[PDB]
């Protein structure tokens, strides 16, 4: 199947019509997405098949065909871009300065941008176009609006 | 069976729409990977 780098929609026909359930990033022949999107199921790329390689429900991350490849980090100062990919709509950069999830284990970048759940897995980039993590796991705040973590995995 | 379709390159686009705020939030993360607001 298609193994060109870039960002991809994750689709199912198991419901009415073709439904987008999420998004992910192909890099170095590895597809990266969020666990809640695929539930660790295999994927089709035309005739090709993608089998899960690595997964962790707690990090809410999953890689296909190879180990996690994305090792770039928010620097804690600079603005970032959500390369958002919503259902039915074209890819669209949306520039923002991340806030902060303060946890007992450490502080994590957070992006305050609200999009449909099918957008989960859209990459966040630094100024050099490197993926510093994925959008779609976080929290609903006092307002009723959504705040996502910048979720990143470890490269080995 | 889920399938994938390509939707773009991964590039920083100068003069993109600039929006959203920058909240500092107290959160906990459970064994199921769900974040929650610590208050
Ligand atoms: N706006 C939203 C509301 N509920 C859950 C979500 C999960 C991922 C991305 C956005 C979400």
């Amino acid at each position: 199947g298609e193994t060109t780098d870039g960002v991809y929609r994750v689709m199912t026909r198991r419901l009415l019509g073709s439904t987008q359930v999420g998004v992910g990033v192909m890099q170095e022949g590895v597809f990266h997405t969020m666990w809640h999107v695929t539930k660790g199921a295999a994927l089709r790329s035309g005739e090709g098949r993608l089998d899960p390689y690595w997964g962790d429900v707690k990090q809410d991350l999953v890689s296909y065909c190879g180990p996690w490849k994305l090792d770039a980090a928010w620097d804690g100062l600079s603005e970032v871009q959500l390369l958002a990919v919503p259902p039915g709509e074209r890819a669209k950069n949306i520039q923002t300065l991340p806030g902060i999830f303060k946890t007992k284990d450490g502080d994590i970048g957070a992006v305050a941008l609200d999009y449909p759940a099918g957008t989960s897995g859209s990459p966040i980039l630094d100024k050099c176009g490197r993926v510093i993590g994925l959008y779609g796991n976080g929290v609903v705040i006092k307002n009723g609006s959504y705040v996502s973590a910048i979720t990143q995995g470890k490269r080995e | 069976d889920m399938y994938i379709e390509r939707a773009g390159d991964i590039t920083w686009e100068k003069d993109a729409e600039v929006t959203g705020n920058s909240p500092r939030l107290d959160v906990a993360l459970d064994e199921s990977g769900d974040f929650s607001l610590v208050e």
